[PDB]
């Protein structure tokens, strides 16, 4: 604990400011000016406090980390890892969610009549932070502290057998929150690119081709992001639970790593998607 | 013919600079000005999901009505927030509407060239169309009912004409104008209206005889509002070149200009207080400037209107302003 | 506009039986729709009430539960449910059109009443029962209250109604200060809070019959005796 | 509150209710405007699709509501009332090839071409319509072959020095009329010659609008 | 997401 | 004939009697000072006198 | 409606037939003989309890396909929709259970003996259960009857918009029943087969590698009865949704023997795994 | 050894052995 | 499922 703990806290920290920073102000813009009035800014709204509400959780475990043990107490553990593990599914199905809405916004206009409505993103909005709900609540109640070693652990205890519950919630951890969503998200916007390269009006000239390269490049971006940055931490979990490995000090630097890019990804979606907005970029611009 | 007519308005213009001997702005240096006039929005009237054109007040300064492309006529409880009635339209594209002095009656006209007038007290309780007035070559802009059984409509046809409408027909009709008439207000007394149009011109007009009694040529470009003084012997008149001007019929010429360097928006509107004192307007930078009949400046800034204001107009007893704008909107300024 | 009720006749005690109003001649979906019962010997008596929409539903004290009412509007027919009726419901049942907006007329258009025979809160009190007098001079009707009328907005909710003997009741004068449509000069009201006046100028014979004062201030309605005029 | 103003305020509620549904019914639709000269072919277009104020037309094709506005009837000045159709889809423009010959019957001075030239020229670089695409149908084709044989279009405009070929003429007439475009990127022309078939005259509409919507929605994301 |  | 009837309704226009202007603006001044005690917007109305309140 | 109406009412009633007969029969000798003492046992009761309850609602749909309407009501509609949507998944979810328990019986013993207790597989079938109520609940809300040309439906109504709600629906059905189910039943299985073959006791002779044959030959025929049931309905259902196809004689027979064959792996399920346990060979022998 | 004898028991619980 |  010389340098690599010091490092560890300082990439967290930045992580954690980066990410309240970003997503304070996407929600501060949204409440001032934009007053919720379309469906998508009611998606970027919902994704920036899901965000937050996901990064308000690591100044909890930065503190964990560096005493070695839990002092919180048993209900704000309770309350801190239902936050989490309900927060991050609530990120992941607004992004979903969104690349639906762009999905139907592309490919199926006249539907999306019917699809893009404020009073249709709301009800989609309320089911996905519900459907967040059915993994908030069991992992809320089987939250308890225990002591390990004469030091306190914040942790899940799963009823007999244990190993059976732990691997089947780290396994559907990993399908719902990777395996799904990330063929959705490909799924919808390869077929979206596919689209947009077939409408006639995108085509045509150098600075409409210009822009359609700049809309295609964006959504790799997107999708790039995503992948980049969930699959490591899942892969790195997965391979943690089959196979046993010895506790090494670069091993630990790839854990740490892995999180900080699973975080990293909640901090950079409101510069993705709120940030590189034109109509947002159009009010920035006005004031 | 043509030179003579050239001498006769070179003759004119000569008596009307004969007339004029002081500026009214001299003249108005002895009273103080106003001050700043600060107006707070009383209620927030929603009920529109489309474009608000046009709204009449009630006599009885509680009713209003409100004109929209939904195809709506919505008749407010302005205390309340309440929705008195909705009415149905057949054309969704509207631009005037008009509450009766009675309250029995509702007209609506725009681009369908039909002028729709709804009755309110009927037995059945749904308001129905009573009766559809027909033969406008071009657009209703404006209409005001002078009774339950005449009203005076302004058109696109450069044509405004007087309406039986128990007969349904026209009766006295109103021509000389080169250009369409964007609006028309009715007199106190509704022995006369003055209409402008598009050559710059505000014409007067009289209801019995029906021949023009005077003519104001002091814009620059266009008039697209009218509305008279409390008395009835002055009306300010809004303009497409960012003025409002004031005339005097007994004076026949300008009294005074309003103007301001940054402002180059139109206006689309003017009202006057129940004093006549104050002078509000309408205009296109999504903002309503009130100004004063006599200090000519500015008493009060209004805003809050997301999308342009269409309309606005200072109720009866003087008790509140509501002003309409292309936002779907109705706001309460007291 | 026309009200008809059907489904009367004599019913036992104990049964059921299930009126039925059609409507015509008028939007039957934008009116609230009011039960008004009168006895044979005495004064007329409200019964329930449905607004429009079947938004919200009242009834008074002494007929809750029993009687249920429901209304369908692609149909037109306000529908009456009666379940384990007694000996004080022999009364005949009136339907009413109300509509509510401000400038309104409610209970302006009643029906014609249908017979039920059975065989085994704000006070409106009357000050007189019955007053003779002749066609031509001025007649004055007095009713009070329990409750000072006069609402903060300025509205006192009194309504004054005249039912011609072998007719159905017909309103005269609504929130005192408005006359109702199709009624003469002749009638005018005036008064404050708990201390009412009803002036009749120039007396005709179809005027002659029997005056209710009624209060609209809060649920349950409740009427006045009913002050009868004779020659 | 007292009763009757309980009673209204649920009237009131009611009306927003109401009010509600209309315009969520009038959201849907899509609203089009019709323009060009009389002598056109508005009716005989308007006739094939549906197989003095405003006309409305109203017609369904692949669940997609359509609203037609035809302001052909109207003599005033179109200035004045322009601007209520800002929040429109797009424009149908519609105008005849075969008018170059046709001298106008106003004052026989200028070709019928030349003033729909103005008039697209009018309603393109109209500051209401920046974002609104025009759908350009150009009609009588036929008559506009048979004439091109006989008369040569290089007599109507001076400067066009191209062969005389039927789809040379067509392609620099569309050319012409696309020309006149000076905002091409955020503003879409999309051109049409009209045939006897409906379904491939409301096929062509269907497709400018579904882009026009796929456009809207891009606006809306905010990717475009 | 994990824990630690 | 056009052109007969605008010189027409121009000799109408032209003979009609005009008031001094100061005479006519002192009628104004008279209308707008008489009539500002009861204009609402000029002087502040008391809440209790005003029908719009906050709720 | 000739022969084919015939043919297909004479096709439900003798799957219907066999299938009651073979659910209530295994079910008949489970509370006799075995009394649920042994876990695999209790699978297999559940097994035949929800093939049975599913095999249950399929007298009201031929009812429904020979009427042409529904006359049993709102209610009875709402109950016989439910029945079936939870019942599938209930029978399904009892088949991926059965899979990852031969999978840790074989695979991994030591935790085999933590895992194949009663009380555990009591837990995991009322967890089971309990998953199948989140499909099985609101589509018994959705239901109603609505009156379509003269004609009383029975079906499902979705809030607005209806073609999002309704494709969503068959889309989770289609993979929460297909696509995660024989992932999980064919990678398990097939582990267990090179487990199997990897034991060292099952070959060595020739009778030993002919029971070998025989329980390789079982498992393969387990899993292909069901892949080859329940593939042709499922992507049948999903052509079905996507491109619009005229109504056709053979359509139709080609979606009820698709749909006759989804019942059918319900009905056969007793023959597979109980007629064919050894166990129960050994009761039928004895008794 | 003990591995397949606890193998043994599990497919003989199973039935498929 | 599905339902007929
Ligand atoms: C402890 C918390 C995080 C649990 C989840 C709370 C849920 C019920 C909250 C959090 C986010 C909220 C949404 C945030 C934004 C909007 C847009 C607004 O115009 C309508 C309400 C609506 C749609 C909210 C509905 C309720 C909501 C979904
Ligand atoms: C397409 C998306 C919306 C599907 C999401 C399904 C989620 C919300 C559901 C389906 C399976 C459910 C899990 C099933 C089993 C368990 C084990 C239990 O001890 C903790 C809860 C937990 C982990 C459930 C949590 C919620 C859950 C993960
Ligand atoms: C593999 C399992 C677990 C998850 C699969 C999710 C994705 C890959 C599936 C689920 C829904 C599917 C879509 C269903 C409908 C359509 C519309 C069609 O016109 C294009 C293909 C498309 C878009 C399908 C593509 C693949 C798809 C997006
Ligand atoms: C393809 C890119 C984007 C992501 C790659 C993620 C995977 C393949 C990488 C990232 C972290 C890596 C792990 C980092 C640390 C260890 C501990 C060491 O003692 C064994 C190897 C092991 C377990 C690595 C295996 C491979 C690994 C899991
Ligand atoms: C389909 C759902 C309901 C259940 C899925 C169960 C499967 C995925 C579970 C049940 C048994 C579990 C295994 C049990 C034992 C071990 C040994 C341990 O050292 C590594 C994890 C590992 C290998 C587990 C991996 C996940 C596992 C195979
Ligand atoms: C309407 C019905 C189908 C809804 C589901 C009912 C659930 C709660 C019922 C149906 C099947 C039942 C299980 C069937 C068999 C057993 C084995 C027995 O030794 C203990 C109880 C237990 C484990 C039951 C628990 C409760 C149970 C899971
Ligand atoms: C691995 C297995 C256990 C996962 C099973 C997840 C199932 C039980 C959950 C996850 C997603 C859920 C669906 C999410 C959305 C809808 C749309 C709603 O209008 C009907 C319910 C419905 C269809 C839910 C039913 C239950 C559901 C399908
Ligand atoms: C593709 C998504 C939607 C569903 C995937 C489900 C299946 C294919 C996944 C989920 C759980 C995974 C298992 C997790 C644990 C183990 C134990 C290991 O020693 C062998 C592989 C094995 C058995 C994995 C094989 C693949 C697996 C069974
Ligand atoms: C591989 C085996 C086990 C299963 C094959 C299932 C699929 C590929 C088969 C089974 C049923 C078949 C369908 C039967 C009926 C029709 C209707 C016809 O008008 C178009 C083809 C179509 C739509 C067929 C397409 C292919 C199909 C969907
Ligand atoms: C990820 C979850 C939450 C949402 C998934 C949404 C996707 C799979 C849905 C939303 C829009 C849907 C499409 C909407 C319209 C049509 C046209 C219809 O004629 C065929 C089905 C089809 C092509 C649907 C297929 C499924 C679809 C693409």
């Amino acid at each position: 604990s010389m340098i690599t703990a010091i490092t560890i806290m300082a990439l967290y920290s930045i992580v954690c400011v980066v990410g309240l920073f970003g997503n304070f102000l996407v929600m501060y813009v949204i409440v001032r000016y934009t007053k919720m009035k379309t469906a998508t800014n009611i998606y970027i709204f919902n994704l920036a406090l899901a965000d937050a509400l996901a990064t308000s959780t690591l100044p909890f475990q930065s503190v964990n980390y560096l005493m070695g043990t839990w002092p919180f107490g048993t209900i704000l553990c309770k309350i801190v890892i239902s936050i989490d593990y309900y927060n991050m599914f609530t990120s992941i199905f607004t992004l979903c969610t969104m690349s639906v809405d762009r999905y139907i916004a592309v490919c199926h206009p006249v539907k999306a009549l019917d699809f893009r409505t404020p009073r249709n993103a709301k009800i989609i909005n309320v089911c996905n932070w519900i459907l967040s709900s059915a993994i908030g609540l069991p992992v809320m109640f089987m939250a308890t502290t225990k002591y390990r070693q004469g030091s306190i652990d914040c942790t899940l205890t799963f009823s007999h057998p244990t190993w059976y519950w732990e691997n089947l919630l780290k396994i559907c951890v990993f399908i719902f929150a990777f395996i799904m969503p990330v063929l959705i998200i490909t799924v919808c916007y390869g077929l979206m690119i596919l689209r947009l390269k077939s409408v006639r009006m995108l085509s045509g000239s150098k600075e409409k081709d210009r822009n359609l390269r700049r809309i295609t490049r964006m959504v790799l971006v997107v999708v790039a992001v995503f992948i980049v940055c969930w699959t490591p931490i899942h892969i790195y979990v997965i391979i943690k639970a089959l196979v046993t490995i010895p506790e090494t000090t670069f091993q630990t630097v790839s854990w740490h790593f892995c999180i900080a890019l699973g975080y990293t990804n909640s901090c950079l979606n409101p510069v993705l998607y709120a940030f590189l907005d034109e109509n947002f970029k159009r009010c920035f611009r006005e004031f | 013919l043509r030179q003579e007519a050239e001498q006769l308005k070179n003759q004119i213009r000569d008596a009307r600079k004969a007339c004029a001997d002081a500026t009214l702005s001299q003249i108005t240096n002895n009273i103080d000005p106003v001050g700043r006039i600060q107006m707070r929005t009383r209620r927030t009237l929603r009920g529109h999901l489309a474009k608000i054109y046009a709204m009449h007040w009630g006599t009885d300064s509680r009713l209003l009505v409100s004109a929209s492309q939904d195809g709506k006529l919505i008749i407010w409880d302005s205390y309340t927030t309440n929705k008195v009635h909705a009415i149905p339209l057949r054309s969704s594209w509207v631009m005037t509407c008009a509450y009766a002095p009675s309250g029995n009656y509702v007209a609506c006209g725009g681009l369908d060239n039909i002028c729709s007038i709804y009755n309110l007290k009927t037995r059945e309780g749904n308001v129905r169309v009573s009766r559809e007035l027909a033969g406008h070559t071009g657009y209703l802009s404006c209409c005001r009912f002078l009774d339950d059984n005449q009203i005076v409509t302004s058109s696109g046809d450069t044509t405004c004409a007087l309406w039986d409408i128990e007969t349904g027909q026209q009766t006295t009709t109103f021509t000389g104008h080169t250009g369409d008439v964007m609006s028309l207000s009715l007199a106190p007394d509704t022995r006369l209206f003055v209409s402008g149009a598009c050559d710059a011109s505000a014409k007067l007009w009289d209801v019995r005889e029906g021949m023009c009694r005077q003519t104001f040529t002091g814009h620059e470009s266009d008039i697209n509002a009218i509305c008279f003084f409390p008395n009835g012997n002055a009306f300010a008149t809004g303009s497409d070149d960012a003025t409002c001007r004031l005339f005097d019929l007994r004076a026949d010429q300008e009294l005074m200009t309003y103007s301001h360097d940054n402002i180059i928006c139109g206006i689309t509107s003017v009202s006057f207080s129940k004093s006549g004192r104050l002078l509000l307007a309408g205009y296109d930078d999504f903002n309503c400037n009130v100004w004063d009949a006599l200090k000519a400046d500015r008493a009060g800034v209004l805003a809050g209107h997301d999308n342009r204001v269409s309309c606005l107009g200072v109720t009866d007893d003087g008790m509140a302003v509501a002003t309409g704008s292309w936002d779907s909107f109705l706001k309460i300024w007291n | 506009v026309q009200l008809v009720e059907s489904g009367g006749g004599l019913v036992q005690p104990g049964g059921s039986r299930k009126l039925s109003c059609s409507a015509s001649g008028f939007a039957f979906s934008s009116f609230g729709m009011h039960w008004v019962r009168q006895a044979p010997e005495k004064g007329l008596e409200w019964v329930a009430y449905i607004s429009s929409g079947s938004g919200t539903i009242y009834y008074a004290d002494t007929v809750k539960g029993r009687f249920t009412i429901s209304r369908d509007d692609p149909k037109n027919t306000l529908f009456l449910q009666m379940t384990s009726l007694r000996s004080e419901d022999t009364a005949m049942y009136y339907c009413v059109r109300s509509i509510y907006y401000y400038g309104s007329s409610p209970f302006d258009f009643w029906g014609q009443g249908t017979t039920l025979t059975v065989s085994a809160d704000i006070v409106m009190t009357q000050a007189t029962s019955s007053v003779p007098v002749t066609p031509g001079e001025s007649v004055s009707i007095s009713c009070r209250s329990s409750k000072s009328l006069l609402h903060s907005n300025g509205n006192t909710y009194l309504y004054w109604f005249l039912q011609r003997p072998g007719q159905s009741p017909q309103l005269l004068i609504y929130r005192m200060s408005n006359l109702a449509s199709g009624v003469p000069d002749r009638f005018s009201g005036s008064g404050s809070g708990t201390a009412f006046t009803l002036t009749i100028s120039r007396l005709e014979a179809e005027d002659v019959g029997v005056y209710y004062c009624m209060q609209h201030l809060e649920y349950p309605l409740t009427f006045g005796a009913g002050t009868k005029l004779e020659l | 509150l007292s009763a009757e103003d309980k009673a209204a305020v649920e009237r009131s509620k009611m009306i927003d209710r109401n009010l509600r549904e209309d315009g969520e019914k009038a959201a849907r639709e899509v609203k089009l405007l019709l323009l060009g000269a009389g002598e056109s072919g508005k009716s005989t277009i308007v006739k094939q699709m549906k197989i003095t104020g405003i006309v409305e037309t109203h017609f369904t094709f692949k669940d997609l509501h359509f609203k037609m506005f035809d302001v052909g009837a109207q003599r005033s000045e179109r200035k004045k009332w322009i601007h209520c159709f800002e929040g429109v889809t797009a424009i149908i423009f519609c105008v005849a090839l075969s008018d170059y010959d046709l001298v106008l019957a106003e004052d026989e001075e200028m070709n019928r071409m030349h003033e729909s030239m103005k008039l697209f020229d009018s309603i393109c670089n109209n500051k209401w319509f920046t974002d609104t695409s025009i759908i350009l149908f150009l009609n009588k084709k036929d008559l506009f072959e048979e004439k091109i044989k006989k008369s040569p279009l290089t007599i109507c405009y001076p400067e066009y020095a191209g062969s005389n070929t039927y789809e040379e003429a067509a392609a620099y007439i569309q050319c012409q009329f696309e020309d006149l475009n000076k905002r091409k990127d955020t503003k879409e022309i999309y051109t049409h010659f009209t045939c006897s078939t409906d379904t491939k005259n409301v096929q062509f509409v269907f497709d400018a609008v579904t882009d026009v919507i796929i456009k809207n929605n891009l606006k809306d994301c905010g990717l475009f | 997401y994990p824990w630690f | 004939a056009q052109a007969r009837k605008l010189v027409e309704q121009l000799k109408m226009e032209a003979n009609i009697d005009r008031i001094k202007v100061s005479k006519a603006a002192a009628d104004l001044m008279a209308y707008c000072e008489a009539h500002a005690k009861e204009d609402p917007l000029l002087t502040p109305v008391p809440a209790s006198e005003n029908p719009f309140r906050e709720k």
